[PDB]
């Protein structure tokens, strides 16, 4: 059938116009009854409709971003485009094309969408981590102890513990982005309470991007 | 916007309702109603138009219907591949689409698992550089789906939250964490803060106190 897939420039700097192209293909067949629409969904948030392009060219854009925002077609590349202006690190979102539609049973739905293009809005180029320790403080006898790694850009980091021979009970969790459009994400182990005096856990936090390793011993406090 | 539950689960062959709550202008504002189902990586797909009708193409086990402001979707027989995340739709009489937050509705795999929850308060380092980060680190849950709230002295906080999406593990369990973004200042400036993780409709919270 009818299939959409976005194109995109994977990241853009505040104040920069961003640009997306969706691609029609698989038969299209121009009609009054489909709307291309753009709907774009927040990091772990909602879906927000931004706008559409309907028949001869005219378009209707959501009143929240309407002075931000083009939306065009260019049929002979059967596809059509969203010019996003002055974007900032609110704007990172995964955006989608649809296809609205008007016929009756599938009235005011999108019966075609594309599969998404990420878009990161940030600053930084390449700015590695400040590590900090997050100290040990059950009923399993263990305790957790961490590093947060810190304001970094781009992803990704990687974090071992004692150089990668303590596998056991570590999770390295996935990053926020941060209103400064610097990451930040966290390393945990669990470990028996008993061996808090004895023991030397250190976590290695590894940035190539930044060429930046880092290494952290974690104590009791 | 609208109002649906951030998880469902069921073991396959069973059915599972999601709900979807909105106002008379939009759900019972009129019968233009539709559920979207999204596999990570994957298009959505329109698996319900106008409130009831299933496109050709659809299981013939997923069926909609509404009755008050409110709509719900049903899956009969769960199969593993009805295992994603579901969106409702509608239309407004103010001319607009609003959505549902999502649903994430698991087909159970293996057992339920509740989070380990610890929470980090700001290391004495990090209010040297002048930041302040509580660390709220939530794991080994199952179903990949939580809610966190976040308190300073039993009031909700919502300003400097950051919260990730669950990530599955190697175990096939999930983790998740939420930040909470503070100054030196405003950390010294309460008596404790909290972090509420919800799963499975249980709540388990960790306090911290400067
Ligand atoms: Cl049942
Ligand atoms: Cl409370």
């Amino acid at each position: 059938q009818v299939q959409l897939q976005e194109s995109g420039p994977g990241l853009v700097k505040p104040s920069q116009t961003l640009s997306l192209s969706c691609t029609v293909s698989g038969g299209s067949s121009s009609s009054g009854a489909h709307y291309w629409s753009w709907i774009r969904q927040y990091p772990g948030k909602g879906l927000e409709w931004i706008g559409y392009i309907h028949y001869s060219g005219n378009t209707y854009y959501n009143p929240s971003l309407k002075s931000r925002i083009t939306i065009s077609q260019h049929t002979s590349e059967n596809q059509f485009s969203l010019k996003l202006n002055s974007v900032t690190v609110a704007d990172t979102a995964v955006y989608y094309c649809a296809r609205g539609t008007r016929l009756r049973t599938l009235r005011n739905a999108f019966d075609i969408w594309g599969q998404g293009t990420m878009v990161t809005v940030s600053s930084a180029s390449t700015k590695g981590p400040s590590v900090f320790p997050l100290a040990p403080s059950t009923s399993g006898g263990t305790a957790a102890l961490g590093c947060l790694v810190k304001d970094y850009f781009p992803e990704p980091v990687t974090v071992s513990w004692n150089s990668g021979a303590l596998t056991s009970g570590v999770h390295t969790f996935p990053a926020v982005l941060q209103s400064s459009g610097l990451y930040s994400l966290s390393s945990v182990v669990t470990v028996p309470s008993s061996s808090l005096g004895t023991q030397t856990y250190i976590c290695n936090v590894n940035h190539k991007p930044s060429n930046t390793k880092v290494d952290k011993r974690v104590e009791p406090k | 916007v609208l109002t649906q539950p951030p998880s469902a689960s069921g073991s396959p062959g069973q059915s599972v309702t999601i709900s979807c709550t909105g106002t008379s202008s939009d759900v019972g504002g009129y019968n233009y109603v539709s559920w979207y189902q999204h596999h990570p990586g994957k298009a959505p797909k329109l698996i319900i138009s106008e409130v009831n009708n299933r496109p050709s193409g659809v299981p013939d086990r997923f069926s909609g219907s509404k009755s008050g402001n409110t709509a719900s979707l049903t899956v009969s027989g769960l199969q593993a591949e009805d295992e994603a995340e579901y969106y409702c739709s509608s239309y407004t009489d103010i001319h607009n689409f609003v959505f549902g937050g999502g649903t994430k509705l698991t087909v159970l795999g293996q057992p339920k698992a509740a989070p380990s929850v610890t929470l980090f308060p700001p290391s004495s380092e990090e209010l040297q550089a002048n930041k302040a980060t509580l660390v709220c680190l939530i794991s080994d849950f199952y179903p990949g789906a939580v809610t966190v709230a976040w308190k300073a002295d039993s009031s909700p906080v919502k300003a400097g939250v950051e919260t990730t999406t669950p990530s599955k593990q190697s175990n096939n369990k999930y983790a998740a964490s939420s930040y909470l973004s503070l100054t030196p200042e405003q950390w010294k400036s309460h008596r404790s803060y909290s972090c509420q993780v919800t799963h499975e409709g249980s709540t388990v919270e960790k306090t911290v106190a400067p």
